[PDB]
């Protein structure tokens, strides 16, 4: 039919008229191919006969379908298109199963010739027209134009699925307790009746559709779920995601480790435990995607405990709207943080990992944090609330970190849950100097064109040490001369930087970082008892930094 | 009533922002406002036709259990600039912050009777989301003057002056500006007088079809926040190799602090711990330089061209320091802001500011917020009540929390 609905009115972009591209010259068998097709539509509405007073051409084409039995009408809308208005966006997300409610009965609808059972703006037809060819271009040839929506055109899903809300609307109404999902021209319906009373209603809608131009199916259903759907499994029951198979094979190309670490991915939403850090280190570098990889030790078991995980299979529950929501992160590598979402203690909903950097020199607090504002936003998305969170951190451990820190941070209410490993900041800096402890002004500097620099470092008990270095920054003769003064040092040390950029990364008491020098000045920070690290103006001359300053630029600088 | 022509400026293009998700309750919330809103036809449906969109939320009243609808305007306030900023922008008295006391009064409810452009509508366009996805998502669009847009106040500038007309000639010495949905009246009258003189003018805005709140400000009270040295009967290496660079600090603002002096004091290669005596150009110094560091920088003046820059640093203990400037280091006002969540806090102060700043110069500034961008986006709608919402950039503090500034 053609839905007797009301036409979304569309126009062109501002500066713009129709269409206007020649036809190339098709073959005969092609030109009769078309001729065949068009009065086809032609007959039922979906097309219309004009005259050369349309100056709009748009270009056609004709490709066989499955194993050549029949033709099919390409119609290269390329210009139209970037002549046409932008519209909404059909869809600004997908939902995600773990967020559906339970239903005792499914069916999936699916709109047959949707596009088509949509009735096309009238002042917009004039565009949509093409031109069916005579044999080597001499007879004029057949222009048709369009009077329902062009299966290719930029508007179509957009006026579609808008239309499809507004016929839907009564019926919906009528029927809150029908919960109708529309996903592209097919329909999922679910509702909490008996199949006898479900395919009741389900008819009485495909009523509802027929009174308005959409025809759906009768027996062809394709209901009974099972449900493949964006890659996930559904059921009335619970959800998982389309079954994964892990190739199992000699050698790997970089080609198959991407589809590998891909599929693993898709799979961790609800296979707790995923890993894929190892098969990952091994596509870092511009590789052939032909290219062979062997797998270096780590990955060859990491790609044991994900083949182990996913033997079984393994099932998320739906959601409960009335039951809280409670999220629990565990760390499980360096980095690596993996999280579980449930309502009904191990009953997951969804599942999900973390591992993302943010940054240089970063610590575990700051980590688990950010964790939780992923999994925050997370939940509002799918559920609509956040959850309570179950954290391997003591209130001791966050709430001494929280206060101190220079940014502002939150956390949604939590609890502790002793799950080793336990988060937990490897060292302090002390806030008042420690007395009876040697103080080191250190200090650096580096010649710029030249590359060649002078960590070194001066106390108040006479030691003066001047190591040169070649091929560092202003910077790292500032963050070597401090790796110094931890070094050749007591238990106990006060050390005095010009360096503001390394009080900066010290003061954030990272743990790990991605510069050399920083992980170093680690292992001593969490090796000392006590640190102060204090700040003056550097080369203003200062009591202490004037002096090492003067054997640490003197020459080489 | 005939509708005002409005454009937008030439080369821009209508808003295309996306839809923040909302928790569950503030959909529920906005659906029943959208749902009354469309009754009473200020807002009518739209279909795919239109590409725009402005995000929203919902706050709550002066703390009373009623949802608001809060449409972030921020992007087409922009687009729109040149309407309310030159061509029917909204002057602004520099009496107003001398006065003893300002109220601050929501004549928002003011705009919805007004008209809009049946062609500016569709710039106005909305999307209230639905949870996981599982909706389409219902879409509006203005007919009558929106509330957070900076249109509407320039546009009902007409029609407030001949509401506030008799109010005034019966009360010159009190000042009226209006800001983006709130009306600010100042009177040097006291608490009592001046606070009847407010309900007064209710009673005449209520002949209008427009009721009110409430909430005093006393900018006659507000004063800087000073750069302070420290004061301690005793004395440390670091005690003063700290005062020496903070000092320095002050150097680069504030023109004329000498610290020639308190420097290449006690120096040379000493401890930390070793405390030292004293000197008499210390004292004076001292003295000299605080005297400096209490009152205002030489040679900073507010520049009506450029915009506002407001800097927060999070002091600790519940304490904020925040500078507003125009050129970096060169502060046109500091302050402070103390008294649960950090987040909560911070967006207390954000308010706090924006308000002082209005009062002040007329205009929000944009913030320089100490807080990561997701934490933010995630709550500060939590806890926020202004009808406004300013400009910010989520910023990186230095080891600059040492000194206050
Ligand atoms: O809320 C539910 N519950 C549900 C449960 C099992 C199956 Cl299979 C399907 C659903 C449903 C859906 C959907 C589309 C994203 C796949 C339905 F709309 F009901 F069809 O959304």
């Amino acid at each position: 039919p053609i839905s007797p609905i009301e036409t979304v009115p569309v126009k062109l972009k501002p500066g713009m008229d129709g269409p206007k591209v020649k036809q190339w010259p098709l073959t005969e068998e092609k030109i009769k191919a078309l001729v065949e097709i068009c009065t086809e539509m032609e007959k039922e509405g979906k097309i219309s006969k004009i005259g050369p007073e349309n100056p709009y051409n748009t270009p056609v084409f004709a490709i066989k379908k499955k194993d050549s039995t029949k033709w099919r009408k390409l119609v290269d809308f390329r210009e139209l298109n970037k002549r046409t208005q932008d519209f909404w966006e059909v869809q600004l997300g997908i939902p995600h199963p773990a967020g559906l409610k339970k239903k005792k009965s499914v069916t999936v609808l699916d709109v047959g010739d949707a596009y088509f059972s949509v009735p096309l703006d009238e002042d917009f037809r004039k565009y949509t027209a093409f031109t069916i060819p005579s044999i080597n271009n001499e007879t004029p040839g057949i222009r048709y134009q369009y009077n329902v929506l062009p299966q290719g055109w930029k508007g179509s899903p957009a006026i579609f699925q808008s239309s499809m809300t507004k016929i839907l609307e009564p019926f919906k109404k009528q029927n809150p307790d029908i919960v109708i999902y529309q996903y592209m021209d097919d329909l999922y319906v679910g509702s909490d009746l008996e199949i006898g009373q479900h395919r009741t209603k389900i008819e009485e809608l495909r009523q509802h559709l027929l009174r308005w131009g959409l025809t759906t199916p009768d027996k062809k259903h394709q209901k009974e779920p099972p449900f493949l759907w964006m890659g996930y499994e559904l059921h009335p029951d619970k959800w998982t995601v389309q079954p994964i198979v892990l190739p199992e094979k000699d050698s790997w190309t970089v080609n198959d480790i991407q589809k590998l670490v891909g599929k693993l991915n898709w799979a961790s939403q609800i296979y707790p435990g995923i890993k894929v850090r190892q098969l990952c280190k091994l596509l870092r570098g511009t590789k052939a995607l032909t290219e062979v990889i062997p797998l270096t030790e780590e990955a060859e078991l990491e790609l044991a405990e994900n083949r182990e995980i996913l033997k079984e299979p393994v099932h998320g529950v739906y959601y409960d709207p009335s039951k809280d929501l409670i999220a629990e992160i565990q760390k499980q590598g360096q980095g690596q943080w993996t999280y579980q979402i449930y309502q009904e203690p191990f009953k997951n909903l969804k599942t999900g990992k973390y591992a993302r950097m943010r940054g240089a020199h970063t610590n575990d607090v700051k980590q688990l944090t950010e964790a939780v504002q992923k999994i925050t936003t997370e939940s509002i998305v799918i559920w609509g609330k956040t959850p309570k969170f179950k954290l391997p951190i003591q209130k001791e451990t966050w709430e001494t970190w929280w206060t101190e820190y220079w940014q502002a941070t939150w956390i949604p209410e939590w609890e502790f849950v002793n799950t080793p490993p336990l988060v937990k900041l490897w060292y302090q800096l002390e806030k008042e100097p420690i007395v009876g402890a040697e103080t080191f002004y250190v200090d650096g500097a580096a010649n710029r064109e030249t590359k060649l620099g002078k960590a070194g470092y001066v106390t108040n008990k006479g030691r003066q040490k001047v190591v040169p270095l070649t091929n560092t920054t202003n910077q790292k003769t500032q963050l070597q001369a401090i790796y110094l003064a931890l070094q050749d040092s007591g238990l106990e040390v006060n050390i005095v930087t010009d360096s503001q950029y390394a009080l900066g990364i010290i003061q954030a008491q990272p743990d790990k970082s991605e510069s050399e020098l920083v992980n170093q000045i680690i292992e001593q920070l969490i090796k000392k008892e006590k640190v102060y690290l204090a700040w003056v103006p550097a080369h203003k001359g200062i009591g202490g930094n004037e002096q090492v300053d003067k054997l640490v630029s003197a020459g080489i600088r | 009533i005939e509708t005002v022509p409005v454009k937008l400026k030439p080369g821009m293009d209508g808003p295309k922002v996306k839809q923040w998700p909302l928790t569950e309750e503030k959909i529920k919330a906005l659906v029943e406002i959208c749902t009354e809103m469309e009754k009473e036809g200020k807002i009518s449906k739209i279909g795919p036709e239109n590409p725009y969109n402005t995000p929203v939320f919902a706050i709550k009243k002066k703390d009373s259990t009623k949802w608001r609808k809060l449409v972030d305007f921020r992007e087409l306030n922009k687009r729109t600039q040149d309407f309310w900023e030159v061509q029917l922008g909204i002057p602004h008295p520099a009496g107003l912050k001398k006065k003893k006391s300002v109220t601050v009064l929501d004549v928002g409810d003011a705009y919805f009777s007004v008209p809009l452009d049946e062609d500016f509508r569709k710039y106005t366009a909305f999307t209230i989301p639905s949870i996981n996805n599982e909706t389409p998502g219902i879409r509006y669009q203005y007919n009558v003057l929106p509330q957070g847009w900076k249109g509407s106040p320039a546009i009902f500038q007409s029609s407030m002056t001949k509401i506030l007309e008799p109010f005034k000639k019966q009360n010159p010495d009190i000042v009226i500006y209006q800001y983006m949905d709130d009306l600010y009246v100042g009177s040097d009258l006291e608490i009592g007088q001046h606070r009847t003189k407010i309900e007064e003018l209710r009673q005449h805005l209520l002949r209008w079809g427009l009721t009110t709140p409430g909430y005093e400000l006393h900018p006659d009270k507000w004063t800087v926040q000073p750069i302070v040295l420290p004061e301690k009967d005793s004395w440390t290496v670091n005690d003063i190799q700290k005062l020496v660079g903070k000092l320095n600090w002050a150097s680069q603002i504030y023109p004329g602090i000498k610290v020639r002096q308190l420097c290449k004091l006690l120096r040379g290669t000493k401890a930390l711990t070793e405390v030292i005596p004293l000197t008499e150009e210390a004292e004076l110094e001292l003295a000299e330089n605080r005297e400096i560091l209490k009152e205002p920088v030489h040679g900073v003046y507010y520049d009506p061209s450029k915009d506002l820059i407001a800097e927060i640093q999070k002091q600790g203990q519940g304490q904020w320091t925040y500078q507003i400037y125009q050129e970096p280091f060169k502060n046109l006002k500091t302050g402070k802001y103390a008294r649960t969540n950090d987040v909560k806090q911070l967006t207390e102060a954000v308010q706090k500011i924006t308000t002082e700043s209005i009062v002040i110069w007329g205009k929000t500034p944009k913030f320089k917020l100490p807080i990561q961008k997701e934490t933010w986006e995630t709550w500060w709608t939590e806890y926020w009540q202004a009808t406004w919402i300013p400009e910010w950039e989520f910023v990186n503090t230095p080891p600059l929390v040492k000194l206050w500034y």
